[PDB]
């Protein structure tokens, strides 16, 4: 109880990276774009609440 | 003997006339012989002799050289208890910063020298230097150097460059300080140049140093260079048991003192380093700081034991500190306590004393009179005598307690009837026998309380608690004249039982001839205590000038009332003893003996009540059974139909046809019916059960049902407690404050099963810790009321005053809540009433309107009585007894003496503890008037007022108002004004969804400055087709018609704008945003239709403490300043700017109304001052400043009171309006006048009118100020008596504050002449006060 | 300087808990006797800085109310312009 | 968002801040702050859930 500190603090003093990070508690939206086209790995998953 | 109590500060020269030797060595004893030690903290030779009369060297040992000093040591024959008021003082080798002059947070020295605390700090703490003469270089007086800098400017010039560092540096900057010199710059200053930032700051300087040169301290004086030190038996090192010592802390602070000082000494007499001498100036000003205050800012010193030990600061401030041990202290000798008991056979100015704990209260005068008679030669035989407890020493008691009353209190003393006295009657036992009737002024019962008994000692006490105290003497309560001696639970009940009727009774139909022959008969026992029979009755009425004329008749009546009837005193009526005579008839019985006899017959008729009551329910035998609690016989029915219902419920909502939270409100709903029906069926069943039959058929009358009996007749119980007897217990709350769906649906006869009992269980311990909570805020609540009116006393006769408040009965949503009768009584009229005709003048202006007053007031139907007031009084430190009215608590009417202020405080804290946290249809018969009133007669034939403050009052045939109502705005009135009506005709139908734009003639819309699309949202309800060119707020539309003002207006059926009757403006309203304009242009219409239509608190002790501390509601209704026309300026920055212009005055009135609220004010419109403009509660403040004294006070009387009747409790309105008047004490300058008063300052509104009141007679014009409003803590922090308010408020500040400015105190008040130990000023002691005053005035 | 705010947020809501006194507080300070000071500080003037959060139990309504107040907030806002513990008379000697 | 609330961008400087925290007034080390965060959560001495 002593004092605030961004809650990430801990996670790089446990020797995880940002990627890490990102990596643990985010998904990914993977894009497979063929150059043009944006192609992105959507799923009506994501489309849900949109 | 003294006067006055002066504080100031001490210069070293003062200390040193105090001490009587320097205190050198830290060493306290010896610790082998425990002689005090040669020159330390315990020293025989500087704080006077140890052994009375006797020498520590032991030479001289005798009363008879008293007065030398022993050579050979220096002691000074003398007593030992001048051990304990010399003083001793230290030399401290180097100065030192008194603590509380520095760390007090106005930073006296800080304010003095004009230096930032921290600047000071870094000096002090040897981190910096301190120019003190800059003189020929270029640095300058305050400006501190650093370590290097000083060394630089000494290369540069090594003299002229004073600079010295630490408390050795502060005292040169103060000393060398002349107040007069920069006073007089700083007022060359202040006249030539003239700024906000600079005026105020450099008069406040200027202020401080007048003050600091006038108080005769010197600036330096902050600084300490010589230390007193206490004496020592206040500080002692006595031996316990074991060869063990106990002492208290500052031997320790004052030890770390010495050692640390000689150690400084040392180390300057060898030209130490100056590194370790620094070191060592900061720990001495460590310790010196720790030993004034310790903890005060650095981390306090703790002792071996891990504690933080005390210093003379906390001897003094703290809850247990020497001041504040009036919240709880001072042990009594002669006095003593034991548990109460009943012993009904005393009267109610007596009351039983043990001879055990009597013979040991008396013990001195019991020797006095055995060496007085002679049965003892000496006082130390008479001990012996008593000790042995002789047959004589029980007479010779007897002969002593005769006259001499005793002081019985009790516990919680939460009003002044808590204290009484008593005539003792020796009792053999242990318990202190208590009269009944007195105990509902102790609130005691005898399950278990304790009471406690004080012996008045001298011959003024004795006199006092027999005139003042006795308990024949207080029968009406101080907070309300109706009396504190009803008769309780038994007596009622037998009272209750004993006047009552049967329908074939032994004895019934006989013609008795008195009284007497009624009371022959039921004890003879040929006739039962109630039969209805025929009694010749002689009555008597005082009807003439104090004679009683006699009338003799035959009454109907039961031989029960003819038997109470022989203990009633003289004319009394009959009709007194001819009901049920519950708990209420009883009381009233005796408030009318008390208002038409006296006092003397009514203690005597209240002994008599009681013994026949209680003898009277011993007869009945009136027990309790388990055959009495009659459950229903319709209540499974009850219960099984709600269970239908609930099932019924329960499938809709598994049907989906409702929500889970309209499931739950449904199922609380019909389960709360189903429970009021059970109620109904069992009260009737239990009511009329008894069914009994006369020379006849039958007949059924009101039961005899023993619960029934006690509930009905007050004795204990009520409806509620009944029906969880015999009916069901019900709904049951739950944690969170929800109510469980399901109640419990058995009682206390059919046992509660399992599950039920949890529920019943959580109820139980919510309201035992809430009970314990109440007690905890209303102690709170009573302690800063007293603390805020102490002090008022009635001071004079009469004031002469014609000002006052306009009593009027209240009327509150409908019908009276309470007449004008309970609000006038028992006060002064402040000018004469007159009759509805005026006829005359009735009542002089200075009549005690007494019980004749009030009914000759109510036989002429008189509404309206202005009625002098408190709030309004015009002596200075008091109050004239005419404007108070008269003692409740006494009858006749306040006399010059009485402390107002703390009975006031008492009677409005003691119920504390009882406190918990479509249209308008006519109900009665009446004639119609409005009030405030400007309306327009529709073409519906219907009435619609365009007024504001429209209000419909009700008014009987003979004139006096009967109901009050309120008109809204745009209410259609179903009648006109002033006519008659019935009820059951709904006066006023009005919809709280549209506010109209109503107008006022019929002739064609037209759409004034109105362009569609930028002004206007083209609206279509395509539900009816309604083509609608509604108006939009200035946030939608674009900047085409952003600041244009769409105006629906009426002009003539041609088409030229028809103007308005009043000004030369056709009547185009101008649209607000959202209005609701359904029809468009092209339709003329009716005259007031509606075109554009404008779409749409704790109760208990936290809200009285709200109201008295005044504070700002959430959201302030605001109020119009000046009258004048209302218009509107700057917008979009989230507060729409209203400025109103009068009618020939200035308009610099203006405002930043919150856009977040509403607004009732239309564009165009001539408000008035004191007139709502947003809605919301109103602040007492804005009341204050706007409708005057009068008005907050009145608001503030029936919210509190408003508050109180919630739950039945009666206050009357003086205590209140006395509480008000210490609030509303102060007053803020605004034109200087003439008298020496600044433009803007806060003073008391006393010294204001004795100025004016001088000026208006030299011949300049008085000052100009306003009253201002403060809370009841915020006004009691601004007496003028430091030891009054050292004793409540934060002691160092106070003590601060009043040292630097040499104050004196003049004991005038109650707290002061209390701590202090004289006669306070208020009742007895109030003549002798007085006379000091005239000798004083010599 | 969110210290201000903090003790408006303070006056708003009559009371200020330790974390509320510690997230407000200047980021650079590392002295816990400068920590003392400010919160003795906050406190002369109120409002009192209790540990922890804590209804219908009425508390201190304003009794270090007084022109003090500003002075003291004054002293905050000064507060933040320097730094320097000066507070243990071991810390200077040790210096 | 914390991500980007957090001033640290590596263990190092985050044990920093946290000796900070933790210990008012010593200066950080490559030592200290690895003893203060190792002995307050992780040590089998200092720290027990049972
Ligand atoms: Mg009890
Ligand atoms: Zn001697
Ligand atoms: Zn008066």
């Amino acid at each position: 109880r002593r004092r605030k500190l961004p809650a990430t603090i801990i996670l790089r003093a446990l020797n995880y990276t940002t990627e890490q990070i990102l990596d643990l508690f985010f998904e990914k939206v993977i894009f497979e774009i063929r150059d043009n086209k944006l192609q992105m790995e959507l799923v009506p998953e994501r489309l849900r609440g949109e | 003997e003294f006067d006055a109590i002066k504080i100031a500060l001490a210069s070293p020269d003062m200390i040193r006339s105090w001490s009587f030797g320097e205190v050198k060595k830290p060493e306290t004893i010896n610790y082998r012989t425990f002689k005090p030690e040669r020159d330390g903290l315990f020293c025989a030779r500087i704080f006077g002799p140890v052994k009375d009369y006797e020498c520590l060297c032991g030479k001289y040992k005798r009363l008879k050289h008293r007065g030398v000093i022993c050579e050979k040591c220096g002691v000074e024959v003398t007593q030992t208890k001048v051990r304990r008021e010399r003083m001793g003082h230290i030399e401290l080798a180097s100065p030192t910063a008194h603590i509380w002059f520095l760390k007090s947070l106005p930073s006296r020295i800080g304010l003095l020298l004009d230096m930032p605390l921290r600047d000071i700090e870094r000096v002090l703490y040897f981190e910096s230097y301190v120019v003190i003469e800059g003189g020929m270089t270029n640095l300058e007086r305050q400006q501190i150097l650093t370590e290097e800098q000083y060394l630089d400017a000494l290369e540069e010039f090594g003299d002229e460059f004073d600079a010295k560092m630490g408390a050795e540096a502060i005292q040169a900057l103060l000393k060398s300080m002349d107040l007069e010199q920069e006073c007089e710059q700083l007022r060359e200053e202040l006249n030539e140049t003239n700024s906000e930032t600079k005026r105020k700051k450099l008069t406040k300087r200027i202020k401080l140093l007048e003050a600091f040169v006038q108080s005769g301290n010197k600036p330096e004086w902050m600084i300490l260079t010589v230390l007193p030190v206490l004496p020592p038996d206040l500080r002692p090192l006595v031996p316990l048991d074991g060869g063990r010592f106990a002492t208290s802390d500052l031997n320790d602070l004052y030890r770390r003192v010495i050692n640390r000082n000689n150690r400084l000494k040392r180390l300057l007499d060898l030209a130490a380093p100056d590194i370790i001498v620094r070191n060592e100036k900061r720990m001495l000003q460590e310790a010196v700081d720790a030993l004034l205050d310790n903890g005060r800012r650095g981390r306090a010193i703790t002792g071996s034991n891990k504690r933080p030990l005390k210093s003379l600061a906390d001897m003094i401030k703290g809850k247990q500190g020497r001041f504040r041990q009036n919240l709880l202290g001072k042990r009594v000798d002669y006095s003593g306590r034991s548990v109460i008991t009943v012993g009904p056979y005393l009267r109610l100015h007596q009351c039983g004393l043990p001879k055990k704990m009597a013979l040991e209260l008396f013990k001195p005068f019991i020797y006095g009179k055995l060496e007085l008679r002679g049965l003892a030669t000496t006082i130390k035989a008479a001990k012996k005598m008593v000790e042995r407890e002789e047959a004589v020493v029980w007479d010779i008691l007897d002969e002593v307690i005769r006259e001499h009353p005793v002081l019985l209190n009790r516990a919680p003393t939460l009003h002044r009837l808590g204290i009484q006295a008593f005539e003792p009657v020796l009792i053999e036992g242990k318990a202190i026998q208590l009269h009944p009737l007195v105990c509902a002024a102790y609130n005691a019962d005898f399950d278990g309380d304790q009471m406690a008994v004080h012996v008045p000692l001298t011959l003024e006490a004795q006199l006092e608690a027999r005139a003042l105290m006795m308990s024949t003497n207080n029968i009406l309560s101080p907070a309300n004249g109706e009396p504190i001696i009803v008769p309780s639970q038994d007596v009622v009940l037998g009272l209750y039982y004993m006047t009552r009727d049967c329908v074939n009774a032994k004895g019934e139909g006989m013609v008795l001839t008195g009284p007497k022959e009624a009371e022959r008969l039921y004890r003879s026992g040929l006739a039962s205590l109630h039969a209805r029979v025929k009694v010749r009755i002689t009555e008597y009425e005082k009807d003439a000038n104090g004679e009683l004329v006699a009338k003799t008749s035959l009454k109907d009546t039961t031989v029960g009332r003819a038997i109470l009837w022989m203990i009633v005193p003289k004319g009394l009526p009959y009709s007194i003893v001819n009901q049920a005579l519950g708990k209420k008839a009883i009381s009233k019985m005796l408030n009318t003996c008390y208002r038409i006899l006296g006092l003397k017959p009514t203690v005597i008729f209240a002994d008599q009540i009681m013994y026949t009551g209680f003898a009277y329910a011993a007869r009945s035998g009136a027990s309790v059974g388990i055959d009495d609690m009659v459950i229903p016989e319709k209540k499974h029915e009850i219960i099984s139909e709600a269970e239908a219902e609930v099932a019924e419920i329960q499938e809709q909502f598994q049907s989906g046809l409702v929500t889970a939270g309209e499931r739950y409100n449904k199922v609380i709903d019909i389960w709360a019916a189903a429970n009021d029906r059970v109620s109904k069926a069992m009260m009737d069943n239990l009511q009329t059960e008894t069914v009994i039959n006369r020379d006849g058929q039958e007949e059924k009358q009101v039961s005899f049902n023993s619960i029934y009996m006690m509930a009905d007749s007050g004795a204990r119980g009520s409806a509620a407690q009944i029906r969880q007897l015999a009916g069901m217990r019900g709904l049951m709350a739950k944690p969170d404050g929800s109510i469980i769906e399901t109640p419990i649906t058995a009682n206390f006869r059919e046992g509660l099963n399992v599950l039920q009992y949890f529920i019943s269980t959580h109820g139980a311990r919510k309201g035992l810790a809430d009970t314990a909570l109440k007690t905890a805020n209303s102690g709170y609540l009573t302690r800063r009321l007293v603390d805020v009116a102490q002090d008022l006393v009635v001071t004079e006769d009469d004031c002469g005053t014609h000002e006052g408040i306009m009593m009027t009965p209240v009327i509150e949503g409908g019908d009276v809540k309470e007449p004008l009768r309970d609000r006038v009584l028992g006060r002064v009229t402040a000018e004469d009433v007159l009759k509805p005709g005026t006829a005359d003048i009735l009542v002089p202006r200075n009549t005690l309107l007494h019980e004749q007053w009030c009914d000759l007031l109510e036989e002429n139907s008189v509404d309206a009585v202005k009625v002098r007031s408190v709030v309004s009084c015009d002596t200075d430190f008091g109050v004239c007894a005419h404007c108070y009215g008269r003692d409740l608590a006494r009858g006749h009417i306040i006399n010059k003496g009485e402390a107002i202020g703390v009975i006031a405080a008492q009677s409005i804290g003691e119920p504390g503890t009882q406190l918990t946290m479509s249209s308008i249809q006519v109900k009665n018969k009446g004639s119609i008037k409005l009030s405030n009133v400007k309306s327009v007669v529709n073409s519906s034939g219907k009435l619609v007022i365009t007024s504001r403050n429209t209000e419909l009052k009700l008014i009987d045939e003979f004139g006096r108002t009967k109901e009050s109502y309120k008109v809204p705005y745009g209410a259609v009135l179903a009648k006109g004004d002033g006519e008659q009506v019935a009820g059951g005709e709904t006066v006023a139908n009005w919809d709280p969804h549209t506010m109209p734009v109503i107008t006022e003639v019929s002739g064609f819309v037209r759409f004034t400055d109105m362009i569609d699309g930028q002004t206007i949202t083209r609206q279509t309800d395509e539900l009816t087709g309604l083509s609608s060119l509604v108006v939009l707020d200035s946030a939608e539309r674009t900047a085409g018609g952003k600041d244009l003002r769409p105006a629906l207006k009426i002009v003539d059926a041609q088409g030229n704008d028809v103007l308005i009757p009043g000004t030369d403006m056709p009547a185009q309203y101008f649209l607000p945003g959202k209005a609701i304009v359904q029809l468009e242009d092209g339709v003329q219409i009716s005259s007031g239709d509606t075109l554009a239509r404008i779409p749409q608190i704790t109760g208990g002790l936290p809200r009285v403490a709200d109201l008295f501390e005044a504070r700002r509601p959430k959201e302030p209704a605001i109020l119009a300043e000046i009258s004048g026309i209302v218009s509107f300026g700057k917008e979009t920055k989230g507060k729409r700017r209203l400025v109103i212009t009068p009618v020939d005055g200035s308009d610099p009135y203006e405002e930043m109304i919150p856009k977040w609220r509403q607004l009732n004010v239309f564009e165009g419109e001539r408000v008035e001052r004191g007139d709502v403009i947003s809605d919301g509660p109103e602040a007492p403040h804005d009341i204050l400043r706007l409708r005057g004294v009068h008005a907050v006070t009145r608001y503030i009387v029936n919210e509190v009171q408003d508050v109180y009747r919630l739950q039945g409790v009666k206050i009357n309105d003086k205590h209140i309006e006395v509480i008000v008047r210490q609030m509303l004490r102060k007053a803020t300058i605004v034109n200087a006048g003439s008298s020496d008063f600044l433009e803007g300052e806060q003073v008391e509104y006393s010294r204001v009118k004795i100025a004016n009141r001088e000026l208006e007679a030299n011949g300049k014009v008085g000052a100009t100020y306003s009253r201002d409003l403060l809370g009841i803590t915020k006004a009691s922090l601004a007496t003028e008596s430091f030891i009054s308010a050292a004793s409540f408020q934060e002691t160092t500040r106070v003590l601060t504050e009043a040292a630097v400015a040499g104050k004196r105190d003049e004991l005038r008040g109650l707290k002061e002449n209390v701590i202090v130990g004289r006669l306070i000023p208020a009742g007895t002691g109030y003549a002798y006060h007085q006379d000091r005053m005239r000798r004083r005035a010599a | 300087s969110q210290l201000k705010l903090l003790v408006t947020r303070g006056k708003e809501q009559g009371y200020l808990t330790y974390a509320e006194v510690n997230d407000h507080l200047p980021e650079d300070i590392v002295d816990s006797d400068q920590i003392e000071d400010i919160i003795q500080m906050i406190n002369d003037m109120g409002i009192q800085v209790m540990e922890e959060a804590p209804d219908d139990l009425m508390l201190a309504e304003n009794t270090a109310d007084e022109d003090a107040a500003e002075a003291a907030a004054q002293v905050l806002s000064s507060v933040e312009s320097e730094i320097g513990r000066t507070t243990d008379p071991v810390r200077m000697y040790m210096r | 968002e914390t991500l980007r609330v957090d001033p640290t961008n590596d263990r190092l400087s985050a044990l920093v801040e946290i000796y900070r925290m933790m210990r008012p007034g010593e200066p950080p080390t490559r030592e200290a702050a690895e003893s203060l965060f190792e002995n307050l959560f992780f040590s089998e001495d200092r720290y027990d859930l049972s």
